[PDB]
């Protein structure tokens, strides 16, 4: 099951809106420090179970459903507060137990091969990335080869957070 | 029957020869790009590609302008669908970058697609494998490719169902010489979601609104009815207590919150609404009359809170002249 997502038509203040949004589960989320060896988001494994696979993949595809309205420019942010920081949200939960906040040498691996599964053609992996350089809300869930099989787990939500 | 006559062909020309602005962001070169023209070689090097194209068909505000001007339903977006045969993960790659080697005959993929693309959203789940591409415009008006191998039901209003297969025009262009009269003209067959086409299209003739799929009413259903309301389309449904209780249902379920509905409603008035006033507010009204005549299961406190949530906005429109 792949879904991916792709919005270049953002206003800065929107990639703004989001960075702040994605910072605030920053801040939820503890540092890797002294334990291992612009970009702006999260890739979380997400082992497609039965149970919180499926209620993730429900979320997900509801809200990209919801984002191919005629606009809904504005309505981006308020749907993102209320998707990837509430509560009940199987999504939402994923993104406040295992959190990961990691350093950029661990971090640039990970977007670099994510970028490579999404343009070159297992483990199933959730995605969202902002991107200024241009506005590039990139998300999706896509199934692929290993990305981070070292440091992350199931249900491991892993912090990009470059410039 | 199925094919259209000669004026409905003059009108669908119209709106695929005429060209629409690519609003230009980062990348500012503006592009006029005639609808026929992608149409064709987006067809063309997708079945160069051996992909395999069944049906080019186009949807919603346009193929009811060419069927029927009369109606409310205003030509401000072009819908295209691209009924294929895409299994592959590779065949979604291909569709893309034949998009992207189609936008730079008009003027690296990758730019081209930062610059003028506003949305691509691919979808591979177990009913729906699907992708599609919105070019952006300033003036609000949005084009969307559709390449749709299979796509679940959806709920579906009359007047909106309706699919019109550019096929037999397609074969009139890459002639050189367009041999279109009123004589030689190519039999254009319209379809319809809804149902029946005979059906459906008397529905758009005589403003009568009819529905499909109830099961798959999204939240913001009640919202889309009105605006059939506002515009005439008047039900002649006596089954429509019960499609009204249908829908105020699912749009409170969905939007419980108050907040949460003044965010609906703003926005919906905001872009569902161009080049309209008047409109605005008598929306406003006819929303509230469904909501206070025929919705059956909201709180005494919800029920005030969100009628005098639409009398607020209801101001608005009016403190603005």
């Amino acid at each position: 099951v792949n879904i991916e997502f792709e919005a270049y038509s953002l206003s800065d203040n929107d990639y703004d809106g989001i960075k702040k949004l994605l910072q605030q589960l920053f801040l939820k989320a503890p540092v890797n420090t002294a334990e291992l060896t612009e970009v702006f988001g999260f890739i979380s494994l997400l082992n497609l179970t039965e149970r919180k696979g499926t209620q993730c993949v429900e979320q997900i595809q509801e809200l990209v459903l919801r984002f191919c309205e005629k606009n809904c420019e504005k309505s981006m942010v308020e749907q993102l507060d209320k998707f990837l920081n509430d509560t009940t949200k199987p999504v939402g939960l994923l993104l406040s137990e295992r959190f990961i906040n990691v350093p950029p040498q661990i971090a640039l691996p990970m977007y670099q091969q994510l970028q490579k599964e999404l343009a070159g053609a297992g483990k199933c992996y959730f995605y969202l990335l902002i991107s200024k350089t241009l506005v590039s809300l990139k998300a999706g869930l896509i199934q692929s080869r290993s990305t981070l099989s070292d440091f992350q787990g199931t249900f491991m939500t892993v912090g990009i957070a470059l410039s | 029957p199925n094919v259209l006559n000669w004026e409905q062909v003059q009108r669908l020309d119209g709106i695929l020869s005429e060209t629409i602005p690519i609003h230009g962001r980062g990348n500012f070169p503006t592009l006029e790009l005639q609808p026929s023209l992608i149409v064709k070689v987006v067809r063309r090097r997708l079945a160069e590609k051996r992909i395999g194209v069944r049906d080019v068909r186009l949807n919603g505000s346009a193929a009811s302008h060419v069927l029927h001007q009369d109606s409310g339903l205003g030509y401000k977006d072009l819908d295209l669908i691209f009924c294929a045969d895409l299994r592959g993960e590779g065949e979604f790659q291909t569709v893309k970058d034949v998009v992207l080697d189609c936008l730079l005959d008009f003027l690296t993929p990758l730019t081209l697609k930062e610059a003028y693309v506003q949305k691509m959203v691919k979808v591979c789940n177990d009913s729906d494998r699907w992708s599609l591409i919105s070019l952006s415009n300033n003036s609000g008006k949005n084009v969307e490719l559709k390449f749709v191998d299979s796509l679940r039901r959806q709920f579906e209003f009359s007047v909106d169902s309706f699919q019109i297969k550019l096929d037999s025009l397609l074969l009139f262009y890459e002639c050189s010489e367009n041999p279109m009269t009123e004589t030689f003209h190519p039999t254009i067959i319209g379809e319809s979601v809804y149902g029946d086409f005979q059906e459906a299209f008397d529905h758009l003739c005589n403003k009568i609104i009819a529905t499909r799929n109830p099961e798959e009413i999204r939240g913001g259903g009640l919202l889309k009815y009105c605006n059939l309301l506002v515009r005439g389309f008047r039900p002649a449904s006596d089954e429509i207590k019960t499609l009204q209780r249908y829908m105020c249902s699912r749009f409170f379920i969905d939007f419980s919150d108050i907040g949460e509905q003044q965010r609906k409603l703003e926005s919906y008035l905001q872009n569902h609404f161009v080049g309209l006033e008047d409109r605005k507010y008598e929306y406003l009204m006819t929303l509230h009359g469904v909501v206070n005549e025929s919705t059956v299961c909201l709180m005494g406190h919800e029920r005030r809170q969100t009628l005098n949530l639409i009398t607020m906005l209801a101001i608005r429109v009016l403190a603005d002249q």
